[PDB]
């Protein structure tokens, strides 16, 4: 819910 | 100054070190990075400025999951600068955000098609 404005990035 | 990070200028000192300091605290895994254009650059647009990024995650894994977001052809440079200087190859974005991250808790990274900032 604190994450609305975060966007997660990854590596497969 | 007027010459000053576009993220800076819209969200006041307290109020950004204060989101720095909670999503490090709930994510300590990640590091909180915003992203923005250089001033001069001739690129294409990003749809978000903030990410959270692994912190092992390399330099040049961070630099190919922005260049698939910007839609980029293969022809079209990129380059990345943390105050005003290229990030070495061997670095991971935990190293960068250890080294470089400001009083704010963010770590800020610009990109542009020219390898100079703002040239
Ligand atoms: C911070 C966060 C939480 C949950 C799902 C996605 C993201 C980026
Ligand atoms: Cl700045
Ligand atoms: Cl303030
Ligand atoms: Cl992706
Ligand atoms: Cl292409
Ligand atoms: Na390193």
């Amino acid at each position: 819910d604190a994450c609305y404005t975060w966007e997660v990035l990854a590596w497969p | 100054g007027s010459m000053k990070f576009v993220y800076k200028e819209e969200h006041p000192f307290e109020k950004r070190r204060s989101e720095g300091e909670k999503i490090r605290k709930k994510y300590p895994d990640r590091v909180p990075v915003i992203v923005e254009k250089a001033p001069k650059a001739r690129i294409g647009d990003l749809d978000k400025k903030k990410y959270l990024v692994p912190s092992d995650l390399t330099v040049g894994q961070f630099y190919f999951l922005i260049r698939k977001r910007i839609h980029l052809r293969a022809e079209d440079a990129l380059f990345f600068f943390v105050n005003n200087v290229i990030p070495p190859t061997s670095a991971t974005m935990g190293q960068l955000y250890q080294e470089h991250h400001e009083e704010d808790f963010f770590l800020y990274i610009a990109y542009s098609d020219e390898s100079v900032y703002g040239l």
